[PDB]
């Protein structure tokens, strides 16, 4: 229609004009007279070994001390991360996994891929396995992220542009969020569990409510696909990683972009992208083999992780804060701190 | 050091581990193979002949294949093509008598330069499987192949088709020294193709074997 | 079509509906927020060996 | 459903031998060490014999050592206990305990229904001191039990268990490691306490909860448990 | 009782050449370990072949200076009993070692291209070492008898600790000398012809790679037949002689053991040439 072509880019031009009338100062304005962080080194505390493929997926428990990590061999492994001891191996049915998920009771996992099927996994049995509790279908695109808000929800991403909210219980979407034009990436849960952003290759991240099921806000600046997104621990920002080796801190109240973090020496893409627990610095994992600690206040590089002998697959961060795993595509998950 | 209750632990980790590496072991033994293609090209067939990810498993001469076809995925391909950098092999189906369709013949010309060039099948070989002999031979008596092709200049007759098909899709291939193009004819009724398949597999592997003792 | 193009204007009108504040007073909530738990962070404050417990 | 179905009993000559079975079903047996924990008539429980996962680990206790042999098939799902030179002390009631070690598990969830073996004609030691504790339904019940040695390891874990027998029953897993409650509990019953003394509370005694309360360490492996704490009206 | 031969043309031809060995055959064994160690990560089955193979060559080469030292002052060897038992010990082990891993590595390498999906072709490290180990344990089992004949000869003021005398007999010692160039050698050619019929016989010798691999086939078995092959010629010569004429009046066995003394020296020409035709030849090291 005719009114496609000015109203909604109308609408558009009067955003950013919104956004310009709140862009007063800068975030490096601010936290300029902050005390720098300084240099930053964190040791390999913990190498957990037995994966045989390329790791593409973690998550830590809400104990700090259990982790589940995803690799191509077909194998679901939680590991006991001060002992290194393996708690589990869940021989998945579809070897294609590229998430996995670990519910904050811990009576749980997720994991899903290529296969377009998101499965719960569950850890509390009577009969002392792992056996598939769930099997939630009806992405038609390969499942890249899924976030446990409960026993009963969780919300998934997928490569068919849209979000789902499932309970598991029943098995069926509860909610769909559709919006994206891009394959969806990642996404990340709010520490209230009422919102939550996911970013996908449209180089967009939109904050979605999960009560009614609606785009809440949208917001750009990437310039190419995003990979990876994560909340602030106040939970008014969040901060994403994309494929032009650039991450980002954006504002949920502001609806603007603070802050940007990239380096002259870097050019590749980001995987993952975490915070520590006071939010001060913005762990992310990088294709070059490294994993980059950026003073999140200040848009200063405060130390690299650099171990890893591939390409940093995964990144998270205990709820303690007490250490920072990282697994890459030289099958290690490495433990810091 | 350990209490009791922390030994058992330790000891149901090194099952788990000795369950784990004999999983690794039985894995490593089998021939992972990527079925690509522009679409109704000939890859059901092929999957005759011997929603997400379609995983086929087949035993030829005490050797286990396992064909993965990514058909039903309709996203951004880049975004997950790397999930396939270890695969033996990538099959591409071309069908012949896509030629004078629309134009589909360039699509698969695309998709194969795409492919074969990727950042990621930098050494994975590539077995071509030219579909539809019988029926392109039809369409090339009657109908000229400079219709796909406007640079042409030969003959229409069957015995062309490997030369100035083959070779322009061997010639999308720019990083010959480090992977070999396999092309193969084929029809409905031939019974050859796991033959060919296995073969191409066989270089593959004695390929990878010397260089693992950097012989190469 | 006609309706991606409705669903389009009346998502950017829902969206350009909400209340802004100044960037400044979020940049400060956030770097007070960070001050605040400064403390509470092993990873930016190193902790010592004798509560770490990936000593290791 | 999981159960432990085990045969094997009956009237033994002094100085024969004897093999009891234990057929589980209803969880993966192949997953879980297996203990076997016998009672005499009428004073409480012993703990015997033991085969880890994938019998990589046996233990014995010392009164039964060489004498006694514990195995088991995997593929059959069948313990087995073959025990000789039987003498007028190894006549009891035998029990078939299923516990799993990781992280975070609950050993000894599920024991056997027992069989009788009626023979014809270091070492923690715990003790819970009163055995007989007469309460009206509806109170509260404070049961004690103390350890020779400290049971709070270095890993923070204290390795004592509160296990319930009720009339004509088998032991039922109610505290594991002190604090942990066991599934299927209710929760009214809590366990407590720091190393050397233990305490496990009842807030409303409903009926159903008379029997004998035993108290058992698990830091060392001679495992013992304690006299037995006895219930009434 | 026989011609010890301490003759001087060896002690003023000898020196040079072990000489030049050591200068030579040290910094490439030194290279590789280092590389091995550190530099390279990924570590296989036949780059565990490979390392032992390092380890024995560089254990003979760091042997090699007593040896020296031996032959330059007119071979007036002045230590004990004990470290010329121990030189000759290390001396023979290592060789047998040398010689063992190469032809584990021709199997390898015949497993590797003639039966591609044999399981064998994908052993486990931990297997590579335990094989590793078992061979290093035939090797010492065969030459720690060296070292139980704690002694040596005092015609030469109790200078002479040599052990390969040419006294009748045919004993252990001097027996795995002659084994080892017809079974390990006859392993080794039987390998690489199989491996090069198979290689061409399927069509595989196209590109550039594969006539390489071909080619550094076939050095690695002329390396081994021109380091291995004088030493048996001249065993086996003086073996004829003794059974027509034998050790008695020891006088005519001159020029043969000085060929024998300078074959010996040729043969680690093997140790020395190992880090360029097996590591440094591959385009991966
Ligand atoms: C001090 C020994 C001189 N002779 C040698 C040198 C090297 C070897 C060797 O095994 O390579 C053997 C002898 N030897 O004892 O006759």
């Amino acid at each position: 229609l005719d009114q496609l072509r000015q109203e909604a880019e109308q609408l558009k031009n009067q955003i950013r004009d919104a956004r310009k009338a709140c862009a007063d100062a800068t975030l490096s304005q601010i936290t300029n007279n902050i005390d720098p962080v300084g240099r930053i080194q964190m040791r390999t505390r913990r190498t957990l070994r037995g994966h045989l493929a390329k790791i593409y997926a973690m998550h830590w428990g809400t104990d700090s001390r259990l982790l589940v990590s995803a690799s191509q061999d077909g194998k679901l492994i939680i590991w006991d991360s001060y002992t290194t001891n393996k708690v589990h191996a869940i021989p998945l049915r579809s070897s294609w996994v590229m998430t996995c998920a670990y519910a904050p009771s811990g009576n749980y996992v997720a994991c899903g891929g290529l296969d377009n099927i998101c499965s719960i996994y569950n850890l509390k049995t009577r009969e002392g396995n792992v056996r598939v509790s769930r099997e939630l279908a009806g992405h038609t695109g390969y499942l890249s992220c899924c976030r446990f808000l409960d026993d009963n929800q969780i919300v998934t991403s997928s490569g068919d542009t849209t979000c789902a909210l499932w309970d598991i219980e029943t098995g069926q979407q509860t909610t769909t969020f559709t919006g994206h034009t891009g394959d969806v990436m990642s996404l990340s849960l709010a520490p209230d569990t009422r919102l939550f952003v996911s970013g996908a290759c449209d180089a967009s991240a939109k904050l979605w409510d999960v009560r009614e099921g609606m785009c809440r806000q949208t917001f750009t600046g990437h310039e190419s696909d995003i990979n990876a997104i994560c909340f602030f621990p106040n939970g008014n920002a969040f901060a994403t990683g994309s494929d032009d080796a650039t991450c980002r801190l954006f504002d949920l109240r502001a609806d603007q972009e603070l802050m940007t973090y990239s380096h002259d020496n870097i050019i590749c893409g980001i995987t993952s992208v975490s915070f520590s627990k006071s939010g001060r610095l913005l762990l992310a994992g990088y294709d070059d083999f490294n994993c980059n600690v950026w003073d999140a206040l200040k848009a200063d590089r405060a130390g690299v992780l650099a171990g890893h002998d591939n390409r940093v697959s995964c990144l998270g961060v205990t709820d303690d804060g007490m250490a920072v795993a990282t697994g890459s595509w030289d099958s290690f998950l490495k433990i810091w701190n | 050091t350990l209490s009791a209750e922390d030994k058992a632990a330790v000891e149901r980790s090194k099952m788990i581990d000795r369950n784990l590496r004999e999983d690794g072991e039985k894995a490593a033994r089998e021939v992972k193979l990527l079925l690509l293609g522009a679409g109704e090209s000939g890859k059901s067939t092929i999957v005759k002949q011997m929603t997400g990810i379609v995983e086929t498993h087949f035993t030829f001469k005490d050797l286990h294949f396992k064909m993965f076809d990514v058909g039903a995925q309709r996203s951004e391909r880049k975004k997950w093509i790397h999930c396939f950098e270890g695969v033996t092999a990538i099959i591409f189906c071309v069908a012949l008598s896509d030629y004078d369709l629309v134009n589909r013949m360039h699509e698969s010309m695309k998709l194969f330069d795409s492919i074969c060039n990727n950042k990621w099948f930098t050494d994975t070989s590539i077995i071509l499987f030219l579909n539809k002999k019988d029926l392109f031979e039809e369409k090339i008596k009657k109908s000229p192949l400079t219709i796909c092709y406007p640079e042409y200049a030969g003959s229409n007759t069957y015995e062309e088709a490997a030369a100035y098909i083959q070779c322009q899709f061997e010639d999308l291939n720019k990083r010959k020294d480090t992977k070999e193009i396999y092309t193969h004819f084929t029809c409905s009724t031939d019974t050859k193709n796991v033959q060919f398949v296995f073969d191409a597999v066989t270089d593959v592997i004695i390929k990878n074997n010397l260089k693992d003792c950097g012989l190469f | 079509s006609i309706a991606q193009a409705r669903k389009l204007v009346e998502q950017l009108k829902m969206e350009a509906n909400i209340d802004r504040i100044k960037v400044s007073k979020a940049a400060a909530d956030l770097m007070a927020y960070c001050e605040a738990h400064a403390k509470e962070d092993p990873l930016l404050t190193p902790v010592p060996a004798s509560e770490n417990p990936f000593r290791e | 459903d999981v159960q432990l179905v085990e045969s094997g009993g009956g009237l033994v000559q002094p100085g024969g031998s004897r093999k009891l079975s234990c057929s589980a079903s209803g969880f993966a047996f192949s997953s879980f060490g297996m203990h076997w924990v016998r009672q005499a008539p009428e004073k409480g429980l012993e703990w015997v014999a033991y085969i880890s996962s994938g019998s990589g680990t046996i233990y014995y206790a010392d009164t039964v050592k060489g004498r006694f042999t514990i195995s088991r098939d995997d593929p059959k799902n069948t313990l087995f206990l073959q025990m000789t030179s039987l003498r007028s002390e190894d006549t009891a009631m035998y029990y078939c305990v299923r516990s799993i070690y990781y992280y975070g598990s609950s050993p000894f969830d599920f024991w056997g229904q027992g069989t009788t073996l009626t023979v014809s004609s270091s070492d923690i030691v715990m003790t819970q001191a009163t055995s007989s504790v007469p309460v009206t339904p509806g109170e509260s019940v404070s049961i004690s039990c103390r350890s020779s040695k400290s049971l709070l390891h270095s890993n923070g874990n204290t390795y004592l268990y509160w296990f319930l027998q009720r009339p004509g029953q088998s032991p039922q897993l109610l505290i594991y490691r002190m604090s942990n409650l066991a599934s299927g509990v209710p929760d009214r019953f809590s366990g407590s306490g720091s190393g050397t003394a233990f305490t496990l509370t009842i807030s409303r005694l409903e009926a159903e909860d008379v029997g004998v309360y035993y108290c058992m360490q698990h830091l060392e492996y001679p495992l013992t448990f304690g006299a037995g704490t006895k219930l009434e009206l | 009782n026989c011609c010890v031969f301490r003759d001087d043309f060896i002690a003023k031809v000898l020196p040079p050449v072990l000489g030049l060995e050591f200068i030579f055959g040290l910094l490439g064994n030194g290279l590789a370990l280092w590389i091995f160690c550190f530099h390279l990560k990924s570590w296989k089955s036949s780059r565990i072949f490979l390392f032992n193979l390092a380890v024995a060559d560089f254990l003979l080469i760091i042997c090699l200076p007593f040896v020296m030292d031996y032959y330059v002052r007119r071979s007036d060897w002045k230590f004990g009993d004990i470290p010329c038992r121990l030189v000759l010990f290390m001396f023979a082990m290592n060789r047998q070692g040398s010689i063992i891993f190469l032809t584990v590595v021709a199997v390898d390498r015949y497993f590797r291209v003639v039966h591609p999906h044999h399981a064998l072709n994908k052993i486990s490290n931990w297997t590579a070492a335990i094989i590793s180990c078992l061979l290093w344990g035939i090797t010492v089992g065969l030459t720690v008898h060296l070292l139980k004949k704690k002694l040596l000869i005092q015609n030469g003021t109790a200078n002479v600790c040599i052990s390969f005398s040419i006294c009748h007999t045919f004993r252990w010692h001097e027996a795995m000398f002659l084994l080892e160039f017809f079974l390990p050698l006859g392993i080794i050619l039987f390998c690489s012809a199989r491996i090069i019929w198979s290689l061409r016989q399927r069509q595989m010798d196209r590109h550039a790679k594969i006539k390489r691999a071909i080619t550094f086939i076939m050095v690695v078995a002329i390396v081994f037949v021109i380091c291995f092959l004088p030493s048996v010629v001249v065993r086996i010569h003086i073996f004829w002689l003794l059974h027509t004429s034998g050790t008695q009046n020891c006088e005519v066995y001159r020029s043969v053991d000085l060929a024998f003394f300078i074959t010996l020296s040729f043969t680690y020409m093997n140790s020395m040439l190992d880090p360029v035709v097996y590591y440094f030849s591959s385009p991966s090291f």
